[PDB]
Formats: structure tokens, C-alpha cells, sequence
């Protein structure tokens, strides 16, 4: 059943931000942080939890092919507006038996990268981000 | 081209949830008179036509209220009489129905109406169930009822004339529900009978009238099938099965009609988008409830292996996705699993003190 | 191209396959294709299991 | 669409200091920090942000060719009066498409570096700074 | 069509116009014209013969009335010629073809 | 040849047989009986002839 | 079937460079190295591998007949744009059973050799070069 062509590649990842296709993508990450509570019930020694919340938290990674980001929030930052978006990200792997494609939705970014360069090194942009919610499609 | 600036604000009814698929709950009813002849519709009680006669309008009036709830749509038609009833099941071929049942019928009509049943059901591919009062018929478009002497308002009913209540009984039920064990208020008498009996009775098909506990109820909602096959399962015996059964044959049969023949290039995206759209629609009915939530959509191998081999090519090397998306020309194979779900019928219990 | 070329007299017993391939032919120009044109959904088979 | 060469290159850039050109640059980097409080609304499970602000972050690296730096801040800083700057970076690939330019203002730096050296190593300068404001010119 | 009564030859330029109005990647087995709103009855074995026959005839379907399938007129097969060569789309895809090279 | 399109939906349970190329488990009993003389195969207890 | 003149001879080689037939060709070989990850499967002793991409790489030696390899980068390297070529080798060897044909594309080379020549000693260059796609026409 095991077998070591199942195991999913990420080059064969794409990502959707804003309904826009970006094809200069190198990494994708989303994450879900729960938040708990130490419990110590009288009589047992064991430790208890109890589950409050959770915070989600991100990062893309892309090539600096273009100023994508800037257009994106730049203008809007400095008059006081925080836009939200909905990245999409699909992960077709043809060895593996399905393709997942999860919707991420509420996103708010960290920063915004105005210029970063060094003499003989290629640039590249990061940009984290926190989201508030997401929705399955297609799960295997 | 250019024509004077003109506004216009209009107004319209708004578009809610979308059109039903299929009609259903009509009950086809024909009957001898001697005038108003043809199709005649009757909705409610009230508008029924003062020219009939009283012992027509009182079968008329038994199809009108249904078990749970009145049928959407009763279609009556009316022939002269001393003719063969070809003509008029020629007639009524034009018109969708979901039952059908004749209060008047002698052998020869009601082996006539089985042959009709059958030959439609089969050839045609058009899903119809019939309503009969004595016979052996084993194809599930027909449904056998056989209880002599009914006694409903202070009246003496034989068994056809009883078919007129029981078919308007069967249409009344919703999907979910099924006739089984469900009081009738109106019948108040039936000539005594065994339980054994009703049992070597409910065993041969034929559906029969019980006492069991308190007001009178349908014993059991099993079809006309008594030979199994071996491609015919045990569950094909019951009515809701079979309806609805038909209403999926016919809901993908419309859908495939209006959106994807003759509009499509036969390639394999097609048939995965196909293939998506039946699962959508699957999916809706898991969310109603009529069936089980893990029904899949796959390809047919074994149809396109054999018919890419009675074509001739050679399947040898070609891997599994190559023979998937082999082209096959107009024709296109599917298969699909459900299951079907059933309303409770048996219960037991263990207590422990 | 086989066919025109033993018309016009030369012997291919000693010719080798590629050889004829890329051999003189004049003016005339021999090839051949391999396509297969799609075609519209126009039936339909289905089977579900109970 | 997506192409190799399309990748900007950090040696085609180019750095304005104070309207002069800095030939003897390294690296620049210019950066926005959001500020984000924690708003937990009741009946949600997700938490939420709320966006207040941002600052400015970034830094200069330079070879030690001439004393730039030591002339325009180190007889103000003593007096007591902090001057302010304005930089400009274009980045001008001949294999991408555009070149962007991007106008930093409001400049302060963090430090200045009197003297700083190795044997048998070569001198560098860097410089942090904070500024305030930025501007857009012909971004792609 | 329209309070009007058709001979078989007054309904070809309709033939023609919807021939041509589909596009290349489309058929026209199945296709309903609205206008039409009326047809003498044939009985579904008479159209399978007809259809059979090389014809191209309107058929009576639930719904609107439309076209039952799209052959051409071609009836026996040699073996250079095919099933293929019944089909419209083929043929038209073939011309396209024929041309463009 | 060619006919009209048909978009047919034919729907049967699944029967798994699970079974390999030898039988296992079948007797055959010769009886001595008045009637109904001949193979009469048996599967279970109420297919019994009168 | 197996005979000893059926094996290809590299003298009947041709090579094809941006179109124009090149006739002092010494040696061309071309090669693609697969990217393979070592894989462990808990109870299975033998390792698996998983394959993720492929590198190719390749070289091409000719003799020092003319200043052709200047003529085609020389000028564009200095600037700073690279050029892309295509290579198309034919194998023809009458014995063998015919010929196989192989374009290789999205060629870009890694070094120029201005000038290398030793007294008594014949002159030959030697261009190593990286590619991306292929065709395959007339396999055998």
C-alpha cells in the first residue's frame, strides 16, 4: 500500500491570490495555533487541558519578477484601509491519488517589502500573514 | 443602429430555488362514461364535472385524498365505451403520469394493461407503475392488491373498485415515508382472515389488508415480484425503492439531455466534468436523505476495454489512465455505486433487569 | 516513393531503407499523416449499483 | 510567461543619497512593520486583528572607499540637531521587463561608524536607519 | 413554422442556417428549434428506419422539438470510407483541414 | 448502423461470488423416490419438492 | 540480428547550431541527471528513492577552424543579456538501421575561451552548455 512515489511533491503546487494566478511562487505555508489552558484536577496527577481558541498564522515566498505586492497594499496602508484577501492553493501531484485544494480566507499581511537587493544575489520577496478562516475542497 | 436615448425600469418576479427536475405524485385515472370524453385534470375537489355520473364521482372522489397527503395532479380520461382499451393507452403514451389504475377491468384488460406495463417499462425506457386487482404479474410495474368485500361507507367495494383508493394511497406518500403499517380511517370492515395466511399471502406478493393492533393498516408495501433472478436482488420487492429508483432515472436522463448531448466534444475533460456534475447531483440527494453520503462516480473499465477490443485495437502495453482516456468515438461509459436507504420496518429489543 | 522509384528503373534490391527514403524523386513529393478528429458526446451508458 | 531570466538581479541596481550618486554601494533594504493588536469577538473561535500603524526599518551596506557617512551627520550629532535625508533606489534589469524606482524620505539614521578595521581584511560600512515615508515611481 | 405550411423544400434554407450557425467544436443531433411547433406523427421504429435510410429528419422529443441525429447522405462503405464519413462534423473538420494545408 | 441517440440507464445490485476455479462443498445424494425423478438442485430447506 | 556493423561510428555524425550546419564538429553528447530524494518506509529494510526533477547538462568540442563561438555571445554576455539556442544532432550511419535525429533547446552555455593556443600543438575548443527541453525526431 506504501509506497515511495506516493509521497507529494512541492513543485507541483500552484497558488491563487486575489483570483490572480501567480506562477513566480517558490513556498506556501498555513498554519493553525491552538491556544490552552493548564487544568489541574484535584485527585489525579496527570495534567489537564482545555481548549480555548486558535490563531492562524503564514507566509509566501515568491520570486522578484514583478511588483505584485506593492499594487496590492501600498496606496491603501498609508491612508488608514486594511484590505482582506482569499488565497487558493492546489497541490496535484500526478504519482499521488488526488489533489488537495484548500481555500484560506480573511487574510491580512505583515508587511510590505519596498526594496531589498544585494550586489550578485537574485531578489526575493516573503511576506507573512494571519487568517481567521478556510474551507476544504476536494480532500483525499 | 443609433436609435433615440430611452430608459425603461421593469418589473418581474423573482427566480427562487430552482425548477424540480421531475414532476411527481400524478395519478393517471380512466374510466367508461357516456359524455366528457378525453382528458380531464382535476387539482382540487370542487371543480369535478356535474355531468358524470355519482358512482364514477365516487371513485373519482377516493383517488382525490391520498394517504399522507392529496396527489398534485389527477389526470382522468374518459372513453365512449364497448371498445378495446388499446386506444386509449395509445392516448395516454403522450402524457406523463406516475400511476395508473382501472376501476372497470375484466382479465383480458388487466393482461392487456400488464402487456402494455411491460413492453413500455422495457423497450422504451420509461418508468411507469400500474395498479392491478387480480393478478400474478412479477414485473415491479405493477402492483398486486387482492382484499374482496371492503366495506367503506356503509358500501360494499370489490377488489378493483378498491384500486382507486389504494393507487391514490401509494401516490400520497412522500419519499421518505413509506405505506407500511399506516392506518386507513376510511375502511372500517374486511372479512376475517389468519395471520399465517396473510403471511403465505405477503409471502407470494400480493398485498393484503390487516387487522394487527387497533384501526386497520396496509400489511406491507412489497411490489408484485416473486422470481428472483440472479441480476434482480431481494431488495427490488419494495415499493419506495423502485420509486425512487425512477425518479433518479429520470431526473440523469433530463439532465443529460438539456446539458450534454450534442454540445460537447467527447474528450476526457468532458467526461471528468460529466462525471462531477453526477456526483453534484448525487450529493444533493445524500443532503435530502434519500441515500447513503459515499455514492462515487467512476469510470467503466470493463465496457471500454471490451468495446476498444471488438474495435481492435490492442490493449497490451497501454497503461491504466491510456485506456481511460482512450478515445471511443460518440459513446461514453460510466458506472456508479449508491445505496439506498429504507425507513424502519423491523425492531428488537434486549432488556436487561 | 518505393513505388514511383521502381518505375523509374532503378533497382532496390541493394538499396537500404533509409536509403530509399532520402533518394532523388524529380519534382514529386510523397508524405503521409496519422490523425483522429474528436467527436461529439452522442451516447451515453451508465450502470449503478444497488 | 514565467521565465528564468525574468528574475531581477541585485548587481543592476543603483542608490541616490541625498541627491548623489553612491557608487561604492553593497546592498540596500528598505522595510514596513505593520502594527496589529489581538481583538478576540465573542462567539467566533478564530482571533482577529485590528491594524494601528506601521514603522520603518532598513539599512545601508557601503565599502570604505571615502568618508561619506563622517561628513554629513558627525558635526551635527555633537550640536544637538539630527538631520534628515532623502534615498532613492532604481533597479533596472535589462533581461526583466521596467525597472522600478522608489523614493525613501524622512531619513534618520541610527549610528555612525568612526573608525572600524582588521588586518589583512578589507573595510565595509553599514548603517541602519528609520524613516517615515515613501513614494512610487514607475513600478511595473 | 409560424401560421405557415412548409413543403420539404421550403425548409432548407432553415437547414442550411442552422448547419452553418454552429460552431466547429459543436453537433447538431439533438438541437431544438423553437419555431417549429408542429409535425405529423411517426412512430420511433419508422425514425430508426429513416435514420437508417441515409435521411435527415425533425423528430418528436420530450421537450421542444428537434434533430434527431446529424448523418450525411452516404449509405454504402467501401473499404477506403468508413462510418466516420456519415457524421457532418467529421466531414467539415476534414474540409477545414483540406483547405488550411 | 447508425440510429437515433440513446441514453439508457440500466441498474442492477452487486453479487460477489469470491469464489476460485474448484468447487468446495457441493454432495450429490441418489434417492429412491416414486416422483420427480431427475437432478433437483438444493440451496436451502423451503425449495423442497412436495 | 546482433552484429558487430550494426554499432553506430561517431564519424557519421552532423550538428546543426542555431541553424546553420556546423562542419569542424569533434564530439557532442548531451545527458539528462535525474533528482532522486532517499526515502525510508518503516518495515522494509531496503531504501526507496523518489524522483522530483531532472538537470541537464551536456558539451560540445569542435576544431579551431574559425572565431565562431565569439561572434554569437561575445558582445551580448558584457551587456547583460543571455541568448537561448537550439542544437539538433543526426546520426546516419549507413550500416546501422538508419538514423535517429535529436533537437535539444533552451541551450545556454557556461564559459568563452578567447584565446588558447601552444606552439606545436593544434588548436580545438571545448563549450559546455545546460539545456531544459527535447524533441525526438526520427528514433529509431
Amino acid at each position: 500500500n506504501m509506497e515511495a512515489r506516493n509521497v507529494m511533491s512541492g513543485t507541483w503546487g500552484e497558488l491563487w491570490l486575489d483570483g490572480n494566478k501567480v506562477a513566480e511562487v517558490k513556498k506556501f505555508q498555513a498554519k493553525m495555533e491552538f491556544t490552552k489552558e493548564d487544568i489541574i484536577i484535584a485527585g489525579q496527577m496527570g495534567t489537564d487541558t482545555k481548549y480555548m481558541g486558535y490563531k492562524g498564522k503564514g507566509s509566501i515566498t515568491l520570486y522578484h519578477v514583478s511588483s505584485r505586492m506593492h499594487k496590492l497594499i501600498g496606496e491603501k496602508i498609508k491612508r488608514g484601509s486594511e484590505p482582506r484577501f482569499v488565497a487558493i492553493s492546489k497541490l496535484n501531484d500526478p504519482d499521488s491519488y488526488g489533489a488537495e485544494r484548500i481555500a484560506v480566507k480573511n487574510i491580512a499581511f505583515d508587511d510590505l517589502t519596498l526594496a531589498d537587493w544585494e550586489v550578485g544575489v537574485k531578489g526575493e520577496i516573503e511576506a507573512p500573514f494571519t487568517f481567521t478562516e478556510y474551507d476544504f475542497l476536494d480532500i483525499i | 443602429a443609433i436609435g433615440l436615448p430611452s430608459i425603461n425600469i421593469s418589473f418581474k418576479e423573482l427566480a427562487t430555488t430552482v425548477k424540480e427536475r421531475s414532476a411527481r405524485g400524478i395519478i393517471a385515472m380512466v374510466l367508461k362514461d357516456a359524455k366528457a370524453l378525453g382528458l380531464n385534470e382535476i387539482h382540487e375537489k370542487e371543480d369535478i364535472p356535474v355531468d358524470l355520473s355519482a358512482e364514477n364521482k365516487e371513485y373519482i372522489n377516493l383517488a382525490l385524498m391520498g394517504n399522507v397527503n392529496t396527489p398534485n395532479k389527477l389526470l382522468v380520461y374518459v372513453i365512449e365505451g364497448e371498445a378495446d382499451i388499446q386506444t386509449a393507452l395509445d392516448f395516454l403514451e403522450t402524457k406523463e403520469f406516475n400511476y395508473l389504475c382501472m376501476p372497470k377491468a375484466v382479465e383480458a384488460d388487466k393482461t392487456a394493461i400488464k402487456n402494455w406495463i411491460i413492453k413500455l417499462r422495457d423497450i422504451d425506457k420509461v418508468k411507469v407503475k400500474a395498479v392491478l386487482g387480480k393478478v400474478v404479474g412479477n414485473h415491479e410495474g405493477i402492483i398486486n392488491f387482492t382484499t374482496e368485500d371492503v366495506l367503506v361507507g356503509e358500501k360494499k367495494y370489490s377488489v378493483d373498485e378498491f384500486t382507486s383508493r389504494v393507487a391514490g394511497l401509494i401516490a400520497g406518500t412522500p419519499l421518505s415515508q413509506s405505506v407500511t403499517y399506516t392506518k386507513l380511517s376510511d375502511v372500517v370492515d374486511i372479512p376475517k382472515m389468519t395471520k399465517v395466511d396473510a403471511e403465505s399471502r405477503v409471502n407470494k406478493g400480493e398485498l393484503i389488508l390487516i387487522k394487527e393492533a387497533g384501526a386497520i393498516r396496509i400489511a406491507r408495501g412489497v411490489n408484485s415480484l416473486t422470481e428472483l433472478t440472479a441480476e434482480k436482488g431481494e431488495m427490488f420487492q419494495k415499493i419506495k425503492i423502485v420509486d425512487t429508483l425512477d425518479i433518479i432515472h429520470s431526473d440523469i436522463r433530463k439532465v443529460i439531455i438539456d446539458d450534454y448531448i450534442g454540445k460537447v466534444t467527447n474528450s476526457y475533460d468532458n467526461k471528468c466534468l460529466l462525471i462531477v456534475a453526477i456526483k453534484s447531483y448525487l450529493e444533493e440527494l445524500e443532503k435530502s436523505a434519500l441515500i447513503e453520503s459515499d455514492s462515487t462516480v467512476e469510470i467503466d473499465f470493463e465496457a471500454q476495454k471490451s468495446y476498444l477490443k471488438s474495435k481492435g485495437v490492442d490493449l497490451s502495453y497501454m497503461t491504466l489512465q491510456e485506456i481511460k482516456e482512450a478515445n471511443t468515438g460518440s459513446k461514453v461509459f460510466l458506472k456508479a455505486k449508491i445505496k439506498v436507504l429504507d425507513a424502519m420496518e423491523d425492531i428488537d429489543l434486549s432488556i436487561e433487569i
